[PDB]
RNA sequence: UGCCUGGCGGCCGUAGCGCGGUGGUCCCACCUGACCCCAUGCCGAACUCAGAAGUGAAACGCCGUAGCGCCGAUGGUAGUGUGGGGUCUCCCCAUGCGAGAGUAGGGAACUGCCAGGCA
RNA sequence: UAACGGAGGAGCACGAAGGUUGGCUAAUCCUGGUCGGACAUCAGGAGGUUAGUGCAAUGGCAUAAGCCAGCUUGACUGCGAGCGUGACGGCGCGAGCAGGUGCGAAAGCAGGUCAUAGUGAUCCGGUGGUUCUGAAUGGAAGGGCCAUCGCUCAACGGAUAAA
RNA sequence: CUUACCAACCCGAUGCAAACUGCGAAUACCGGAGAAUGUUAUCACGGGAGACACACGGCGGGUGCUAACGUCCGUCGUGAA
RNA sequence: GCGGGGUGGAGCAGCCUGGUAGCUCGUCGGGCUUACAACCCGAAGGCGUCGGUUCAAAUCCGGCCCCCGCAACCA
RNA sequence: AAAGUA
């Protein structure tokens, strides 16, 4: 199964990172969405939060499931993030390559402004 | 390609009907077709084994992968690791190409040819037959070979049972016996 | 003679031989016979009561033997002095606590299965009474 | 006759160090084992030998978690 | 024990060598490796030789 | 506010299997292509990218159902600390602690944060 | 925690079998398949670690510590809060600090290897280094300090170089 | 076709284990808190030693034959003194 | 008790250290001879007994059996 | 040089 599989592939970094006390940026892809959630590190609260779910940023794309909706999702999250003063967070790829979509949200989030 | 297109324009119908199918993705696919070649003569020539891959990649026009021993074998005299033979997975439009060439070409070439077993099912649906002679590709001249080569080719289904893979292949005229 | 036909280890512990039995019912079939007392079972002891048993029924209905002797006993040969090793097996026990039920009967009428029991209970080093299956 | 038997190791002085509730300095060894019997929780480092140890101050603590109900030790920063 | 001993020597000129051992009949090419050399303080090219 | 879905957790079988049913606006999945970024010790299977015609078939979610797993008393029994006793290889008495197994029974999880769809 | 109690192993291996990043998941059986057989390679299914671990056994291991690949030398140098274990000599675990490094986009990880055997005090000397010493003085010899080498001293805390 | 037949696997039922464990005590041990009691009974450093042949009895065991006023450990008691 | 053994019909190599095992004689067929022997040609024929380890054992390991050689002592 | 027997 694709998902256990990916769950698997993305447990030893979500347990580093619960043991270092960090604050995440957790990604999740889809064929057709990319979403972001910055997360407490007790891992049960979310602080802020963008996708292409949401209607003020899938308005403004052709395609909600390429490199430039992810690049979207990226800058907003990012933009929502410094407006609550959170700046310092891990990234986690969440089982996927840091490639395509996931890397270009990524490059977005650290252009904006969030150190990772 | 070609009978890619006789899968989604006929076929599908036919099966439709036959088997009652409420969604079309019910209906069984080709999902793979592989060649292999078990080459347990390369254990003391290891260049036999380099002329049944250019076999295999002439007849599939693909790249063959060398495959090795799971566990040492004292029967067979081999150890964990050895080469000792060569597979291609052929998918998409190399695999209708095949498909192609094998039924309506390669088949019809085969020594006493009288129909090919209809009981050679796995009990999931899928096919799996033996040539005897490599001669009966094309792509292979029958005057540079070294030595006569037999292969396996299995038709992985995307079918439940034994009785929808072989109604997935007779719409194609799988020649059966 | 009964005896394992194999084991993980050749010689064992002595142990002790505390607690009551487990397997205390008529299990396989009507009659059964029964140890009161505490002991050590052999091999030799265990198959002289089968055979007085089995001769007394005339090898009618059937028989189980509900111990097997596991334990491997130990002995260190004449003139030897103490130490130097662990002795050699020589013969197998089975242990026995009140209440284990030795064999049992089937097949038979009561009155004989009694009077097969008595032959074989005069073989063994044990004291032993005659139980019958319960419903429950 | 003679044995062929008359072996053993020295005995390793394995086992937990410090208990439930004892306040312990950071880099005190809270238990030696082989393998992770005990399993690294809060605050807690696993060296190379499967060591358990303090990195803070502060007071053992035992707790069985996760899927595969797991034996964590961690220190409760007091 | 059929590993033998060797010394690793610093290409720096300094003098400083490590040792290691080496299984000479299976690996007969000279060991090389980048290692920290302590006296000139950085990480320099080493070479086996003798012991 | 209620329903449905996705993500991250708590918890770690009363929560897991099996069997039966059921869902596609959205979401999810399969899916459609691949010159490309990237990829196959062969294969666009997987990973990846560009997409949105089709289908809920598989998967997943939800609902149902004790065939299982799982949980589980009360009482008794085993063992045992201290003191005393006997016929002392083993037990008994006073007092304190008191299982395991089994029985009745329970049981088709519960829950926090954020987001989207619908009413 | 003893016995001339019950059972097994060591006196190594490895410049990758070490570091790191990314990926992966076992045994066994059943069915179909050229040569091909009980057992080779292929395909599907059941199964769920019954496999695997450089070598005994135990404790571990799926976030794998098991399997594959890319790049590499942290198998770094100086130190070390604190702790374990020893009569002692000793032996072990260790965050963190300075310098310099590898892998990773990054958080990070790396001071050898899943862990626990693979060993030998002191003396006497050998080799290289050295801002130490240098018997009137300058040197030198010799000595010190740092790195390293020589023992089945195995009766393994090692009476002698030699029974 | 047939078994004097043998039957592995699986299913059901019955036992056994120092080097078996999907369960699991009593005690013992480590840590914290509190009262009462006890001539500090605790720890550290320093002056002086003796001792390193133990014995029997109870309980838990290895060994021996659940032999020994036997032998070897653990723990308590007394003898030693 | 410590050693060493056990392999074609006989006597004996190989074992050590994991990957089908030899030699002499004997036997069988043919030839030479009036016939036999001698001689010549050609062929055939097998790891004491289990267990274990191992992908694989004549071989390594641990039992058991049969043989051999030393030792089984001081009062 | 080597040729035994009935
Ligand atoms: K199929
Ligand atoms: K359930
Ligand atoms: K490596
Ligand atoms: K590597
Ligand atoms: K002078
Ligand atoms: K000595
Ligand atoms: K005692
Ligand atoms: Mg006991
Ligand atoms: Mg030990
Ligand atoms: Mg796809
Ligand atoms: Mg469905
Ligand atoms: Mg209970
Ligand atoms: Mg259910
Ligand atoms: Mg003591
Ligand atoms: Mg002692
Ligand atoms: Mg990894
Ligand atoms: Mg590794
Ligand atoms: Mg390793
Ligand atoms: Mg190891
Ligand atoms: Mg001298
Ligand atoms: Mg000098
Ligand atoms: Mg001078
Ligand atoms: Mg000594
Ligand atoms: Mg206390
Ligand atoms: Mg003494
Ligand atoms: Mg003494
Ligand atoms: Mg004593
Ligand atoms: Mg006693
Ligand atoms: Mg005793
Ligand atoms: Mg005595
Ligand atoms: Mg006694
Ligand atoms: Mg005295
Ligand atoms: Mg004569
Ligand atoms: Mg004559």
């Amino acid at each position: 199964d694709k998902k256990s599989a990916r769950i698997r592939r993305a447990t030893r970094a979500r347990r580093k990172l619960q043991e270092l006390g960090a604050t995440r940026l957790v990604v999740h892809r889809t064929p057709r969405h990319i979403y972001a959630q910055v997360i407490a590190p007790n891992g049960s609260e979310v602080l802020v939060a963008a996708s292409t779910v949401e209607k003020a940023i899938a308005e403004q794309l052709k395609y909600t499931g390429n490199k430039d909706a992810a690049a979207a999702v990226g800058k907003a999250v990012a933009e929502r993030a410094l407006e609550k003063g959170i700046k310092d967070v891990s990234f986690d790829r969440s089982g996927f390559q840091y490639h395509g979509r996931v890397q270009a949200l990524a490059d977005a989030a650290r252009e904006a402004g969030l150190q990772f | 390609a070609k009978l890619h297109d006789y899968y989604k324009d006929e076929v599908v119908k036919k099966l439709m009907t036959e088997f009652n199918y409420n969604s079309v993705m019910q209906v069984p696919r080709v999902e793979k077709i592989t060649l292999n070649m078990g080459v347990g003569e390369a254990i003391a020539d290891k260049k036999l084994l380099d002329n049944a891959a250019a076999d295999l990649a002439a007849i599939s026009g693909q790249k063959p992968l060398i495959t090795k021993a799971r566990k040492s074998v004292a029967g067979f005299k081999i150890r964990q690791g050895y080469p000792i033979g060569c597979k291609v997975t052929l998918r998409g439009e190399r695999m209708w190409e095949f498909f192609e060439r094998l039924i309506t070409i390669a088949v019809p070439r085969i020594r006493d040819f009288r129909g090919l077993s209809a009981k050679s099912f796995d009990g999931r649906g899928n096919y799996s037959m033996g040539v005897r002679e490599q001669i009966i590709f094309p792509e292979i001249d029958y005057d540079k070979v070294d030595r006569v080569r037999g292969l396996d080719i299995t038709i992985t289904t995307t079918a439940k049972s034994d009785e929808e893979g072989r109604a997935l292949l007779a719409a194609f005229d799988f020649p059966f016996r | 003679m009964l005896q394992p036909k194999r084991t993980k280890f050749r010689k064992m512990h002595k142990g002790r031989n505390r607690g009551l039995a487990q397997g205390t019912d008529v299990s396989f079939g009507s009659f059964g016979l029964k140890a009161v007392g505490r002991g050590r079972l052999t091999a030799r002891q265990i198959e002289a009561a089968r055979r007085a048993m089995t001769r007394a029924v005339k090898r009618q209905g059937k028989i189980w033997i509900r111990v097997f002797p596991d334990k491997p006993i130990t002995e260190k040969p004449l003139a030897v002095r103490m130490g130097k090793g662990k002795g050699n097996v020589e013969y197998w026990v089975a242990l026995i606590q009140p209440g284990k039920v030795l064999y049992e009967m089937d097949g038979v009428p009561e009155e004989l299965a009694r009077e097969a029991f008595k032959l074989a209970a005069a073989k063994l080093p044990i004291k032993t009474t005659f139980v019958t299956k319960t419903v429950m | 006759g003679s044995t062929r038997n008359g072996r053993d190791s020295e005995a390793k002085r394995l086992g937990v160090k410090r208990f439930g509730g004892e306040s312990v300095l950071a880099g005190s060894i809270i238990v030696r084992q082989r393998g992770t019997k005990f399993h690294a929780g809060a605050n807690v480092g696993c060296g190379r030998d499967h060591t358990l140890f303090a990195k803070a101050d502060g007071k053992v603590k035992f707790e069985v978690k996760g899927p595969k109900n797991r034996k964590f030790i961690s220190i409760e920063a007091e | 024990g059929i590993r033998e001993k060797i010394k690793l020597v610093s290409s720096a000129g300094t003098g400083h060598f490590y040792t290691t051992t080496k299984n000479k009949r299976t690996k007969p090419e000279k060991l090389e490796l980048k290692k920290f050399d302590p006296v000139v303080r950085q990480h320099v090219i080493y070479k086996e030789a003798k012991i």
